[PDB]
């Protein structure tokens, strides 16, 4: 299954709201991730099922179905959030992370 | 013990295997094992079809103290008029082989629920319930209640709309108890689904009127479903709140103050236990686990919905509180035991409502069970 | 409480093998299905493995397909990955973490994974 996401370094500034796309090919449901990965650090998952933040992430994290596209939206980098997200779909059989994204 | 917890784990194939041979044999050996009088009666409601004598129909040929009537709704008899062009053996042991089945595919799709798939662990987790007393009464009596669970597991796990309500629909046709689970979906906030399902029980409701019907009418008004007609209220294996209540009252109380607060006291303790959950095998297990009390009547082989009840206790989320696993091996050893069935032969008879202190009081087990489980998951998730 | 720790991470001669270790605590293997990811330097994230260890089937990328055998043990939770005839570009940081598949039944079975919510260390491959 062939994978991209928009194009790395997308969003800079600090103070705004942030926009990314998960461009997936085939239909993969709602089997999508993202993830938060700080240079050297492991990835931190955000999302789960892409519609619904993970425990102890922060509220302003937001992911939705945009048909069979997906986006991952956040309030700003006001807590120095800056590091590459991933977004990958599982849809159990090749799980494909997709094209590396920094913030 | 961990490890014995794999080994048995291991041994799975050739523990329900063996389940499978002693339950057979049984069935097949005894007389009276193979007796069937539920089987026997949905083969020989829709056998009258076409004569104007179904639901009038009676069946004291397995037990003539009781006449079993063919209580079900026409849509069952619809369902059941090809079972009339089987022979009886081979449908028998068709009937039994798919039960056990049924229970296998739910205990995976249980598992499947909770998140992990394990063939091994289903096949210990079948043939030890297999013998757990409602699994055991619905086998024996051959009653049509492992097969709808089956259908309503089925009909949560797919989350397709037009599949869960279908499944959901045409279960609660063939029986109007499984109706409980669709306020599940009403939780689950699937109101599509819920709506779909109604629609298709109504249609299913449309095509016993159209087949079985001139013969099966006015299933609603003049007959309001009496718990009298379908059994004794009173008889212990009625493990609902009625049932228990009238054994420690001597009289059917039925839509009586007393029996209101009752019912009124479980509807609020179910919604708070249902609040104390979050994944799809508790909450419908909850679900049914009130429907289970709030049915007129619930014999004990009504009650299969336990068993993913305590998958969900010992493999569920709370696999690690220490109420979970308390309460998992308390209904393991309630239902294997299985006090109803114990006490069932203290009674003077069936249609016997008076009891003294020991044996009314003890045929309140289930209840309590189910009431001190609720409490609890309330509890629990409050605080 | 919950932590991930990953033992391997050695120097191997192009071609050989390498046994990779995801040890766990806190959470028993059976419930979840662990997950191994690799990120090469100066590249992204790429899926490895997908064992589940409760019905263990393996799942492993179809470049992952020749190289790659994932095992699993539930006794000592531990992943447990295994390479042979590796090191031609697979120099990377193989994380390792674990995940909760969810079934659903559209008339026919089909896993997938909630997402991966706790992560190991990084290993030097």
């Amino acid at each position: 299954i062939q994978m991209t996401q928009s194009p790395s370094s997308l969003s800079a500034s600090v103070g705004d709201r942030v926009t990314i796309t998960c461009r997936a090919s085939q239909s993969v449901s709602s089997a999508v991730a993202w993830y938060q990965q700080k240079p050297g650090k492991a990835p931190k998952l955000l999302i789960y099922s892409a519609s619904s933040l993970y425990s102890g992430v922060p509220s302003r994290f937001s992911g939705s179905r945009s048909g069979t596209d997906f986006t991952l939206t956040i309030s700003s980098l006001q807590p120095e959030d800056f590091a590459t997200y991933y977004c990958q779909q599982s849809s159990s059989s090749l799980i494909t992370f997709g094209q590396g994204t920094k913030v | 013990g961990a490890s014995a917890w794999r080994r048995v784990r291991a041994w799975g194939p050739w523990l329900l295997g063996l389940s499978v041979a002693v339950r057979l044999a049984w069935a097949y050996l005894t007389p009276h094992g193979a007796d069937l009088v539920d089987l026997h009666v949905y083969v020989s409601g829709p056998a009258t079809l076409g004569h104007g004598n179904l639901y009038e129909f009676t069946y004291p040929d397995k037990t003539p103290d009781f006449p079993l009537p063919f209580t079900y709704p026409p849509f069952a008899a619809v369902v059941f008029w090809p079972l009339h062009l089987i022979p009886f053996t081979l449908l028998g042991l068709c009937w039994i082989l798919g039960t056990i089945a049924a229970l296998y595919a739910v205990v995976r799709l249980s598992q499947r629920l909770l998140g992990f798939d394990d063939a091994r662990a289903a096949a210990v987790w079948t043939a030890v319930t297999m013998w757990t007393e409602p699994v055991r009464s619905t086998l024996d009596y051959g009653q049509i209640n492992v097969l709808l669970m089956l259908l309503i597991l089925l009909a949560v796990a797919s989350s397709r709309w037009w599949i869960s309500g279908t499944l959901i629909g045409l279960a609660g046709g063939v029986k109007l108890t499984p109706l409980v689970s669709g306020l599940y979906f009403l939780g689950a906030r699937r109101w599509t689904t819920a709506i779909w399902a109604g629609v298709v029980f109504l249609l299913t409701v449309v095509v016993g009127i159209a087949v079985v019907g001139e013969q099966g009418r006015y299933y609603f008004t003049d007959l309001l479903g009496k718990p009298d007609r379908i059994g004794p209220i009173a008889t212990v294996f009625n493990q609902s709140w009625r049932g228990g209540i009238s054994r420690i009252l001597g009289h059917d109380a039925g839509s009586g103050v007393l029996v209101l607060f009752a019912y009124a006291v479980t509807a609020i303790l179910a919604f708070l236990a249902w609040r104390a959950v979050n994944d799809r095998l508790g909450q419908i297990c909850v679900v049914e686990m009130f429907g289970l009390l709030i049915s007129p009547i619930s014999w004990t082989h009504h009650w299969v919905w336990m068993v993913p009840f305590m998958v969900w206790l010992l493999h569920g989320p709370w696999r690690d509180k220490v109420g979970a696993k308390v309460f998992g091996c308390g209904w393991l050893v309630l239902l294997l035991i299985g006090v109803p069935w114990l006490l069932s032969f203290a009674q003077p008879d069936i249609w016997r409502i008076d009891r003294p202190w020991p044996l009314a009081w003890a045929g309140l087990v289930d209840i309590v069970a189910a009431i001190a489980t609720l409490t609890w998951m309330a509890v629990v998730g409050r605080r | 409480e919950v932590q991930l720790v990953e033992s391997g991470g050695g120097l191997v001669q192009p071609g050989g093998s390498l046994r990779l270790s995801c040890a766990a605590s806190g959470f028993n293997f059976y419930y979840y299905s662990i997950h191994w990811v690799r990120q090469a330097p100066g590249k992204g994230l790429e899926w490895v493995a997908s064992i589940s260890s409760s019905s263990g089937s393996t799942s492993y990328a179809d470049s992952v397909k020749g190289r790659f055998t994932i095992s699993a043990d539930t006794s000592k939770n531990t992943a447990y990955l295994q390479m042979n005839s590796l090191a031609r570009e697979d120099t990377a940081v193989y994380y390792c973490a674990r995940s909760q598949a969810v079934y659903y039944w559209d008339l026919w079975w089909s896993m997938y994974h909630t997402g991966f919510i706790y992560w190991g260390q990084g290993t030097l491959v």
